[PDB]
């Protein structure tokens, strides 16, 4: 069970893996079929146990990598999985290999997902939860103003195609 | 098919990789046993007679 | 403002586990990679769409302890951080909305703890700065002089303002309650929300009922039509459940990309009037909706936002 | 799907009868990828032109007026604009207003003369330790108080939170000096 | 503001009263049925 792979139950070959759930099974009845009507939960020919068919884990391969001017180091990145059969911290998107995990939060420089970004600072690819903004309490009050005094007239530049 | 640093420069098409995150290619878990649970065995066929 | 981030690849959807398969697929050249960039691009664009509405300024604003601004009870509008830090109307909003079969799902960058986290910065420098939070620094005014600001405007006397606070705050508190009531009762006030949802979840379903056509052969499974006919038959046969499928997918990227700029365009609809109506007191009639706008409160939404907009 | 991209090796090494079908099969293989290029190519152009219809309005409305669209002009109180040429595009140069420097003071909603309510007509009282004065919310301006930057509105009996003080009428160094 | 509502079924455009062409039509999957509410839902925003 939870391996992948290549299954034999009563002539319906495949590849898949073995994995338990809820599901009951007929007494009639001996394979189940998905919305795609494949291959989705075989029948133990020898007692009554339910076998789905999982499909193997695959997932998009990405890699966190700085500027060439700036320094050459990589991380690996995978999606949608843990870090159980795929130095190496789990994070909310996926698991990563080959980059540590700060708590300390900072500016979102190279976006990883789900909250989480990545940078490179003084000398190693580093995990952290990206932050929102600088912490601002405003001196809310019945009576407190706060007209400017001096101005600076300050130009700016848009591009727009 | 080395490293990740240079997996990034074949999907770019070009030398200099700026800063970002980069899809290279996809992994996927290959077979390597194989189920064949059938029940038990009673008797013997005849097919000698 | 955002939509799901689905990514679904080309080489691992009509080729999943086969070796024959992936011989006839490079066939075609650059038809996978440009299939897949097309969906990669796409799922960019939805978290740029949440940075261009949400993340209008560079600081995070808290509420102030003093919570009587007037009269008026903004308990509703602030989320709670006791609690996901959300309020009682963005409760009632993400419980009214609705696995390796090749189609990936990304989460987004901006998740949605960090998008009422913005709404909450957002709601703070309204409030207690107006509009000078996003034009300059966080100058602070107190509430019963940032409306003074408002009714003046729009061409009315601020004397009837500081003589009428209280019966101004009963009526704006018992019109928050008609929306909880609304929202709790029935999920129908979520059209412009759940088309995006029947858009996003119709069509990936669909996806996944294409792979099982025969396309003109004999089964749509590769392991039935490989190891149990010819070669040369089972050529043949691969070829029109390679070409169905790719049909297939190049109609869901197509479909997909024209939602995508039709989000787009509504993501600037929704910047333009977070800028205009929620930062800001604009003059635009039938901008904030029918009556002369005074303030704006926006809320956190699912791949989305809802605005209150306060009208006289 | 043929044996070659070539359109003439097809025809030249095949039969006729058989060179039809891979010839057939690499029109509809380009078809599609001029369907790929047709597609993408207006979706983009869709995006350019409500990008168009964008750039059309910040050079007609805030380069050629003073625009009070908050965020339209860019961060900050519009000035003026000016636009340059760009090669597939536009680049604008937003004049803004922005404040610098800022104080904190204590504000009242209004003043009390002889009975009735004095509200100003842009800005609000301000005291520095002594007594109120008029100024603007954008800029910090001492002004003296009187009708013609007040404004007699309502009674001094159901105002919350008001205070007293003492116009300064212009008649009062002519008649009562 | 709108423009014409035309609704092209995708059944009787090309296999319009013939029996055998459903075989060769319906084994597509759902791409008929895809061009026929693409065309509905672009005339229900057509009436919005």
């Amino acid at each position: 069970k939870n391996k992948c792979v290549n299954f034999n139950f009563n002539g319906l070959t495949g590849t898949g893996v073995l994995t338990e759930s809820n599901k009951k099974f007929l007494p009639f009845q001996q394979f189940g079929r998905d919305i795609a009507d494949t291959t989705d939960a075989v029948r133990d020919p020898q007692t009554l146990e339910i076998l789905d068919i999982t499909p193997c884990s695959f997932g998009g391969v990405s890699v966190i990598t700085p500027g060439t001017n700036t320094s050459n180091q990589v991380a690996v990145l995978y999606q949608d999985v843990n870090c159980t059969e795929v130095n190496v911290f789990q994070t909310r998107a996926g698991c990563l290999i080959g980059a540590e995990h700060v708590n300390n939060s900072y500016e979102c420089d190279i976006p990883i997902g789900a909250g989480i970004c990545a940078s490179y600072q003084t000398q190693s690819i580093i995990a952290y939860t990206m932050s929102l903004g600088a912490e601002n309490s405003v001196a809310y009050s019945n009576n407190s103003i706060a007209i400017p005094t001096n101005f600076t007239i300050s130009v700016t530049t848009e591009i727009l195609p | 098919a080395l490293d990740p640093l240079s997996e990034t420069k074949c999907t770019l098409k070009s030398f200099t990789v700026e800063k970002g995150i980069y899809q290279t290619s996809n992994f996927r878990v290959q077979p390597t046993e194989s189920i064949v649970r059938f029940p038990n065995i009673t008797n013997l066929c005849p097919f000698g007679e | 403002v955002s939509m799901t981030k689905t990514s679904v690849d080309c080489t691992m959807y009509i080729c999943g586990d086969s070796t024959e398969c992936s011989n006839l697929l490079l066939q075609y050249g650059s038809f996978c990679t440009q299939l897949n960039r097309a969906l990669t691009g796409i799922a960019v664009e939805q978290d740029k769409n949440t940075q261009e509405v949400f993340a209008q300024v560079k600081q995070i604003y808290k509420t102030p302890p003093i919570k009587d601004f007037g009269g008026f009870n903004f308990s509703q509008i602030l989320p709670d951080p006791s609690k996901s830090k959300r309020s009682f109307i963005e409760d009632l909003l993400f419980n009214k909305v609705t696995k390796f079969n090749g189609l990936t799902v990304l989460p987004p960058l901006l998740t949605d703890e960090m998008i009422a986290q913005y709404t909450s910065a957002l709601l703070a420098g309204t409030i207690t700065s107006g509009w000078t939070f996003g034009a300059g620094a966080a100058l602070q005014i107190p509430f019963a002089m940032q409306m003074a600001y408002r009714f003046n405007g729009i061409g009315v006397t601020q004397n009837v303002l500081y003589e009428n606070q209280k019966l101004i705050a009963n009526q704006f508190n018992s019109a928050i309650g008609k929306i909880q009531d609304s929202l709790s009762s029935t999920a129908s006030a979520l059209g412009k929300l759940q088309d995006v949802v029947n858009q996003n979840a119709q069509a990936l379903n669909t996806l996944v009922k294409q792979l099982s056509s025969n396309f003109g052969a004999i089964s749509s499974v590769l392991n039935d039509i490989l190891s149990r006919l010819d070669p040369p038959e089972a050529e043949v046969q691969i070829d029109r459940l390679i070409t169905g499928r790719l049909q297939s997918l190049q109609t869901y990227v197509t479909q997909q990309l024209i939602r995508a700029a039709e989000i787009r365009a509504s993501a600037n609809l929704a910047a333009t009037k977070m800028s205009e109506c929620v930062l800001g007191q604009s003059k635009r009639v039938d901008f904030c909706g029918k009556g002369y706008h005074l303030m704006s409160f926006p809320q956190s939404a699912p791949h989305g936002v809802v605005f209150l907009h306060v009208t006289y | 799907g043929a044996i070659s991209s070539v359109l003439n090796d097809i025809l030249s090494r095949l039969d006729p009868p058989e060179a039809e079908v891979q010839i057939d099969r690499l029109i509809t293989g380009r078809l599609q990828s001029l369907q790929t290029y047709v597609t993408q190519q207006l979706i983009r152009a869709a995006e350019i032109r409500a990008s168009a219809n964008l750039a059309a309005t910040k050079m007609s409305e805030c380069v050629l007026g003073q625009s009070k669209r908050v965020d339209f002009c860019g961060k900050g109180y519009h000035l003026m604009s000016f636009p340059q040429s760009a090669p597939h595009g536009v680049v604008f140069l937003h004049v803004t207003y922005v404040p610098a420097q800022e104080k904190n003071f204590t504000t009242a909603p209004a003043i009390c003369h002889d009975g009735k309510a004095h509200f100003p007509r842009e800005g609000v009282f301000v005291s520095n330790g002594t007594h109120w004065f008029v100024t603007q919310r954008n800029f910090y301006e001492p002004q003296i108080i009187t009708t013609d930057n007040t404004f007699v509105s309502g009674n001094c009996d159901v105002v919350i939170g008001i205070v007293n003080n003492t116009v300064y009428d212009p008649l009062q160094p002519e008649l009562d000096s």
